[PDB]
């Protein structure tokens, strides 16, 4: 008897008559990829297919999963949204996810501090879990990084239903020299807590291209740890202000 | 030309070639998002008929971004054989479709004829093809290239080993390599998308790949799929050069989005020729896919099939070892479901082969798309019958890192044994020597990465 | 028996084997309509795992309609080789899936093993198979029969000529026959669904079919697809007997809906043996399809995949020359779209081949289903790779009196030349002597019904 | 570097690599004339041993004209794969000879290894090869190109139709074309050396060649062997472009003697890509031969074998469809007799194949050389066993305006039927449909130019 979401199901060796099964266990230990599950003819073994199917059912739910408004409020965050009203429209309309709605623009001018050196934006994007798991690990030492030795720090705020190009409009309105967007990248099969940082020097809606951004991707406990990544993003921000450059325009 | 037809007594008028090309597309969510789709099935068929009656000249002389404004358009137009063009310029697109599909049209006939085409004309043919048209048409247009393996020989089927890791951990990359080779995956390339973009890390990932290649004397090539500039940097500084990769887009603005100049790809060719461990004459590797130009704001009112065709016209200039579309890499906003992703996969592959590039497909989907692993298995088999040069392999198709599902190591072995297809002949020889393959089929002790230890 | 697992900490309980069989199905519109579908994706996977851990004895000893109450259940159960059954009865369905798919399992291994199966067990295997599982599994289970043609030899691909007319007009039937033969269609059967169900009309349609067969000495067989009693009547009274047809359903109630007793199919066998113009030992022809039991009131709370498997257990008793599902014959209420119709087609064909019948598929859809001709072309090619014994042929696939779209004459020629498959060897020899086929390929002169004139 | 051995107690000292390369040559009349030959047989062998013990780095880093002073040296050096070079740079020329000849060295091994060579190193290997070394070495290094024919596949043997006339009379050119085709000659190219070097005459001769090609739908290509600027002129102004020709020399001074800049060959490539009626990717044609640099003042104290190797390094940059030496084109002052002309032919072909060009040979002599037609027949057969890609064909080999004797049309048919070799596969198919060839052999009706009438 087996739960397909258990650690025993994850560690399963399926290879039937192994050449060297001690290598097989230490290969299974070396990676989170679905290695060493064996075969039936050229096809997957049944338990490997079943656990794949189980993980996909779990993965589908995490794309529709939304964080409480109350959780955003408990973080001390301004919630703002894009032009997108709901999760279903988000998935079909990236162009509306890349623009603040009319009430969002006015809220940012109302409530956020003007012409910062560094502006942290946080958005659910395509994975809520990427925010909710990681937030308390990444965000406090990021704020305490940019403050302690340094700069005019923006006040951090949530954008609901954000796509990456929205940080250009955020840069223009708030007058920000560096914009950092921490955003949920699209959910994997067997994980959902993968966060990316997208960061850009002094952006403009008409003129900024994607290559002008620096990406730091795969921030989680199975990737780059959110505490360790916080000091990466601060050092990136310091380099961005020194060089007056981001993305492909940066040295080294 | 006519921009106009009458269908069931009702007149259907379109403004330009660009609109006719767009609305002739089979329904997809990307064309609706771009605002360029047909309003009905009737207007789709009317667009198809208008397109079919337009000449090769009509569509050649109206590219969707103009010559003077776009370096990809210039590259496509300047590469035309004008003698081949002049032979076919007064053919209708209906006549060109039937020419491509004809059993009296040989591989050698199409070899000259395709040099008279532009990417927009290549798009125009695909748009009036059925699914079986796209599959049969692609099948009778083989494209063969050579690195350390030969890819694309009829009766063969290759696979990229894609050993990706969330930290670029060298034990986890190695584990996935040994698993892939034990299923006979890796004759296209052993190709890692890296986390960090950076000469020390690129060289270490390449050292890991080529550690395995050199130990077992494997006829294949390695690749690391960072930006082309950092690849060139790393290879110049003494990392092993296999294939050199770039993601490409079908307009100048799309290339600027990607941070790509045309002269980087010139440089990659020159660096390949100086540095790279490749026996044959092809060493470049491009990846493509519908929606990328629309994402970039760089489609200029054109549909994503026409834009994707222009990728292949750009790619053809550089005579790469391999190209694949990454067919459902992005998500539902450009291709929504099973049926759209299959159709795009068949379109992309047909258009690549018509453009004369070594065309494969990452048969894939994302978890926010209306799609599952049965779609990948549907599409990989359809495309294999179309003579798709290669697919990907990952452990059960789970990318732990790029956060999508592609094809399993299993799936390449399945396709080969289902359809009586072999690997690349050089790689097949190696598999036979390792005891992994006999007569095209996995042996008993295949599928087991512990064979290598 | 466990009727229970836990999945991500959550306990999933099902009432019986019937519910586990139903909810393990891939999503289709018919299972929702029957009220038997999974409520969620997670409960689908939980049902799949419970099913996989259930044994062959568990499924065999719980048929979905009981032995006492159902003559089809009796027929299936009483046909079991109990020695074959006793060898495998303590196998899990997981183990049986892996057994079927294994390259170390031969055709002759499965030949004996399938005799210990019932239709419910056949269904259970299919439910935990992926699309590529269903295709590769079916491919390695060839079933070969012989009428005046041999069908189902690996490397071959047959087709029914379906020359249907709105008035049974004998010039319109002949027209479609000459067209079909010019594409190499008709080696499975030349088979008309008549408008009127009477002996004079049956005999006239058979005279028209056999008029063509006898003039050109064609190795094939004719069929008129009226009710089996009217066929028997016509043939007794001296009409040419080829194949004898009946639509079947997977319960006694379903047969009563169709107006069939089992003794009619006994009689059809004996009438075949006395009367019919058939060189080989197989002369029966059944058609099936998912939804028919549910339409009839006759599924008894069972899903349409399990019920369709029971068709094949029924069919196997009578050792027919050919069976096909008519996969999307009815409408969207049982299979809604492309994805569901493809999946059903792969299921139906796999289950037929596992049951050891000569299994083909009418790859088809209706105009009120969410479906088009590109779906037919997708499915026909996938099934051809699975070693589907035959499909239909009609002119562009347009049935002018059954009001649906099946596959074109073109589509059989396409599949054959795409996949390097031949007709039935007897029929291929005839095509070669007519100048229609050379080396598996349509000649220049082919595709032209005026060749016969 | 040793520039020194002792042989039978006697110390042999040479000044530089250039003298060692020169004196290691087999005796020929051109090396004596150049003042660079060995003084004795013993000094020849001493030079051979010094050369054999010199390393790949020794020869690469001393080209016979320096990098700064010579654009051909620059072109050769800048085309080196430095990774391939670094693998082999500490190999002796002895070891490289044994590597090339080894049966454990594959075509794909040499494919990479030759990219680390320069032309001087290619020459050095040939100098310590015996005649059977040169023949077997070349045979195991096939080079395959494609125009409208594929040339250089092992088991095949091609021929240039050379229909030259004293007045460029279009009836006399056509006469010789019809004669050549009747013997199966012309799959390499149909190639005229014109009397007059102007656009009207070039276009008229091309119209005559392509008049025949288009009437009979021949898979081949035409060429007019005037200066490359006049070809480009003619083709721009609308003459049919097939192959574009230039005679080349192995130094910058030699090119200036010939009136060639490298940018003309760049232009020829681009003109080919725009204009030329060529299905494959190769459309350039060079001719070479020992003595030409020495004639030009342009050998700079280097021997004619080293200088001829530098032709092939130049040619390789431009990836031509075909190259041939014209082995005894000039006269006795460079190669005196049968023995010297055979040896040069074997050297030239080996070095071409090692350089990775599609290497053939005009097996030829002049009437003021010590030579006859039996030498042509000796050499053509030896080179055919070496896998020589093509020879010439003329009527009995008599050139009526270039004033020399090459090989007969007979001689290609002889070689093919002697050695069981076929034409280019595209051209062979055409010969079979004309009734000229069956199973590689001339039919009864062949050898008769009136077959075309
Ligand atoms: C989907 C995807 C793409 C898509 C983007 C299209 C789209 N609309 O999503 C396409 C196919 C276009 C693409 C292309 C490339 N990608 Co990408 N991509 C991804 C992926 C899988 C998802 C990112 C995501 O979910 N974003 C979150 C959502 C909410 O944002 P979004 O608004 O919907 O999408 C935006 C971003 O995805 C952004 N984007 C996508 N890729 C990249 C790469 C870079 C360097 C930047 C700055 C931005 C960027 O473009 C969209 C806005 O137009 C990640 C892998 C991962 N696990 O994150 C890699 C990833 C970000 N890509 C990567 C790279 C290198 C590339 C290329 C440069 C490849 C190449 N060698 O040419 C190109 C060019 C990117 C560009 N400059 O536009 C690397 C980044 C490495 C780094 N730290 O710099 C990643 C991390 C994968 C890897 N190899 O590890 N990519
Ligand atoms: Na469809
Ligand atoms: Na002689």
């Amino acid at each position: 008897a087996l739960d397909l979401g258990s650690a025993e199901a994850k560690a399963w060796i399926g290879v039937e008559n192994p050449h060297r099964a001690d290598v097989l266990t230490e290969l299974r230990r070396s990676t989170v990829a679905r290695v060493c599950t064996g075969r039936a003819g050229p096809r997957p073994r049944t338990q490997a297919l079943l656990r794949f199917l189980a993980d996909h059912s779990r993965s589908k739910d995490t794309v529709l999963k939304e964080v409480p408004e109350e959780w955003v409020k408990a973080q001390g965050l301004l919630e703002v949204r894009s032009e997108i009203s709901d999760k279903n429209l988000y998935l079909t309309r990236p162009d509306m996810g890349r623009r603040l709605c009319a009430e969002a623009v006015e809220a940012l001018k109302a409530q956020c501090v003007a012409n910062p050196d560094v502006q942290v934006v946080i958005s659910d994007g395509l994975s809520t879990d990427a925010i909710t798991v990681n937030y308390e690990e990444i965000l406090p030492p990021l704020m305490a990084g940019l403050k302690q030795a340094g700069l005019k720090v923006g006040t951090p705020f949530f954008v609901r239903y954000g796509r990456v190009k929205i940080e250009d409009q955020i840069g223009e309105i708030l007058g920000a020299k560096v914009v950092i967007l921490l955003v949920g990248e699209r959910p994997g099969l067997g994980q959902s807590e993968s966060l990316s940082c997208y960061a850009v020097y002094s952006p403009r809606m008409a003129t900024t291209v994607e290559a002008d951004r620096t990406c730091i991707s795969n921030i989680h406990q199975g990737g780059t740890p959110p505490v360790e990544a916080a000091a990466v993003i601060v050092d990136l921000a310091k380099r961005m202000l020194e060089q007056k450059a981001s993305g492909i325009n940066m040295t080294r | 030309m006519k921009l106009k037809t009458t269908l069931f007594g009702n007149v259907y008028q379109f403004k330009d070639v660009k609109e006719v090309l767009a609305k002739a597309n089979e329904l997809r969510s990307g064309d609706v998002l771009a605002g360029v789709a047909a309003a009905s099935s009737q207007e789709r068929v009317a667009a198809k008929q208008v397109l079919s009656e337009m000449t090769v000249a009509d569509i050649r002389n109206n590219p969707v971004i103009a010559y003077e404004d776009d370096c990809v358009t210039r590259l496509i137009q300047d590469d035309v054989n004008e003698t081949a063009y002049n032979q076919i310029k007064n053919w209708s697109i209906s006549e060109l479709r039937e020419y491509v599909l004809s059993d009296e049209t040989s591989v050698d006939d199409i070899a000259f004829t395709r040099k008279g085409l532009t990417s927009e004309v290549v798009a125009a043919v695909a748009k009036i093809c059925s699914n079986a048209d796209l599959i049969y048409g692609a099948k009778k247009m083989p494209v063969i290239k050579k690195a350390n393996t030969t890819i694309g020989i009829p009766g063969t089927f290759s696979a990229r080993l894609q050993p990706n890791d969330t930290r670029d951990d060298v034990q986890s990359i190695a584990a996935q390599i040994y698993e892939g080779l034990s299923f006979g995956v890796g004759d296209a390339v052993i190709g890692v998308n890296p986390v960090t973009d950076d000469v020390e890390n690129l060289s270490r990932v390449l050292d890991t790949i080529y550690g395995v290649i050199d130990k077992f004397n494997i006829p294949t090539q390695g690749c690391v799929l960072a930006h082309v500039t950092t690849q060139i940097e790393a290879i110049r500084r003494g990392a092993p050069g296999g294939l050199i990769f770039q993601s490409i887009c079908g307009s100048e603005k799309g290339l600027k989005e990607f941070g790509v100049e045309l002269a980087m790809l010139d440089e990659a060719r020159a660096v390949g020729a100086e540095f790279n461990r490749i026996a044959g004459e092809n060493c470049l590797y491009f990846e493509t896919g519908q929606g990328s130009a629309l994402s970039a704001g760089a489609n200029f009112g054109a549909d994503q099939v026409t834009m994707e065709a222009r990728n292949y016209g750009l790619a053809r200039h550089y005579d790469p070892f391999i190209v694949n579309t990454v067919v459902g890499f992005i998500g539902p906003e450009y291709l929504y479901n099973d049926r759209q992703i299959i159709r795009a996969g068949l379109e992309d592959h047909f258009m690549g082969k018509l453009s004369g590039i070594s065309m494969g497909c990452d048969c894939c989907y994302t978890n926010h798309a209306d799609a599952d692993q049965n779609l990948n298995e549907n599409l990989m088999i359809l495309l294999a019958t179309a003579g798709c040069n290669y697919i990907m392999g990952m452990p059960l198709g789970d990318d732990i890192m790029l956060n999508y599902q592609t094809t399993a190591f299993h799936d390449t072995a399945t396709v080969r044994q289902l359809l009586n297809l072999r690997p690349s002949p050089e790689f097949e020889r190696w598999l036979e020597s390792m005891g992994i393959m006999a007569n095209g089929r996995l042996t008993k002790r295949a599928g087991d990465p512990s064979l290598f230890f």
